[PDB]
């Protein structure tokens, strides 16, 4: 059993996020691993910790794991924009051959316990507000409305849809308002 | 990515693990609430089926279609089997996972579930204030939600930084749009869909 | 195809004959022969561990 009882973190860029993780386990031998799945749900691998093993370390990722208290938390060091996502703490034991029931199973046939995962939002760093630049394009009766804004606090008929507000790649937001029409908040 | 199928039909996952020396395939689920977790596993030497406890046979199977290749097979969907399927095989470091499919179990609304492309190609306006435009797409009234939206060019099948929105139910459908600022050339906008046109995925032109 | 494989062979219950019946209703066909229904009024017989339709 995993428990992820902490989810949705949030934490700023090139900070460093911690995501406990818990697990409880009857294995002598184990190992946890750290994975991320991406918005487009692949789960990608990220860290693998023993349990009679060292803290264990990927470069920006590591782990502080505590065999006592069964706290195997990952550390995300120096994050970047490209790092959100919801991140899995799963235990299996599938390298191991002692310290587990007594079913003949040959490890391959071992299930990769997981926990409910955390999903983790990576907000721009903290920097003076941007007065943001506004086109009303328009093509075919549906009128999109494109906002450089800090931070994400923005206000923008047959119908009007929900505006979404993305970080974009300049560490700073992007917003778009969708509606069928056919001004300006920040500061 | 996606596979809509409706109750009481059979719905299909293949996936992308290109493992030559697997001995075992499992299936997971991860119903995106809680964690993902296996409903069985496939021997592929003895090409058995392993379920869970508690579960009934039938309900799942493994399908080999080529050599090293599965499927897993669902009869007698129910809504509750909607969610994400992954193969996974233990890899030497991991357990590798596939790309994972979205199965999203409907009742049965059956109509045009094609995304139906809006184009948004921008006026002068961005070239005369700041030189650097943005072509926006959008994609109405789409089942199911998932739906992969990314910019390429013509001479390259590099995936262009391209901002995205968050989808949006519209009454049962979803409508998606994405952006593309261009830093002007011919910038593709790519949609891969389960219900698009011939199969395939769906593409749309962005012209100058 | 090698042996030791799968073969694709391609009314409430519909026949298999060289075997087994697969019923649609409860979609009830151990694990030698498989019935799949990859469309609507479409079945499709899976052999594991290496034919009419009636």
């Amino acid at each position: 059993k995993v428990t992820q009882a902490q989810s949705s973190v949030s934490m700023p860029v090139r900070k460093a996020v911690t995501l406990n993780c818990l697990y409880e386990t009857s294995w002598w031998s184990y190992y946890i691993f750290w994975y991320k799945q991406l918005p487009s749900k692949e789960m990608i691998f990220l860290i693998r910790q023993g349990s009679d093993e060292q803290n264990a370390k990927s470069g920006r990722y590591s782990v502080n794991f505590k065999k006592a208290a069964k706290s195997v938390a990952l550390t995300i060091s120096a994050l970047q924009l490209e790092d959100s996502a919801k991140y899995f703490c799963a235990l299996g034991a599938p390298h191991t051959y002692w310290g587990i029931s007594t079913d003949l199973s040959s490890w391959d046939t071992r299930q990769m316990f997981f926990g409910t995962g955390i999903k983790l939002f990576v907000e721009p760093r903290s920097q003076p507000h941007t007065k943001p630049s506004v086109f009303v394009m328009k093509n075919g009766t549906n009128v999109a409305c494109l906002v450089e804004f800090y931070p994400k606090d923005i206000r923008i008929k047959i119908t009007e849809f929900d505006p979404a507000i993305v970080i974009s790649p300049s560490g700073k937001y992007n917003a778009v308002k969708l509606g069928k029409y056919e001004s300006v908040q920040h500061d | 990515k996606s596979v809509t199928r409706p109750t009481r039909s059979s719905a299909e996952i293949t996936c992308d693990l290109t493992v030559i020396n697997a001995f075992y395939i499992h299936w997971y689920l991860h119903q995106e609430g809680k964690a993902p977790q296996r409903l069985l596993y496939y021997d592929v030497s003895n090409s058995k089926d392993v379920l869970e406890s508690g579960l009934s046979p039938g309900k799942y199977y493994t399908h080999t279609p080529r050599r090293w290749s599965w499927i897993l097979i669902l009869r007698n969907l129910i809504e509750n089997d909607s969610g994400v399927y992954y193969c996974a095989t233990w890899d030497r470091p991991s357990k590798l996972f596939g790309s994972g499919t979205t199965l999203v179990v409907t009742d049965k609304l059956d109509a045009d579930v094609s995304p139906k492309p809006t184009i948004f190609l921008p006026s002068i306006a961005e070239t005369k204030l700041q030189k650097a435009g943005t072509y926006l797409c959008l994609l109405e009234k789409f089942f199911p939600d998932v739906i992969k939206i990314h910019w390429q060019e013509k001479k390259s099948n590099t995936i262009l930084g391209s901002q995205e929105g968050n989808t949006m139910k519209t009454n049962d459908t979803y409508m998606k749009f994405s952006w593309l600022t261009v830093p002007d050339k011919e910038h593709r906008c790519i949609v891969r869909h389960e219900n698009n046109k011939n199969g395939v995925d769906q593409e749309i032109i962005f012209p100058p």
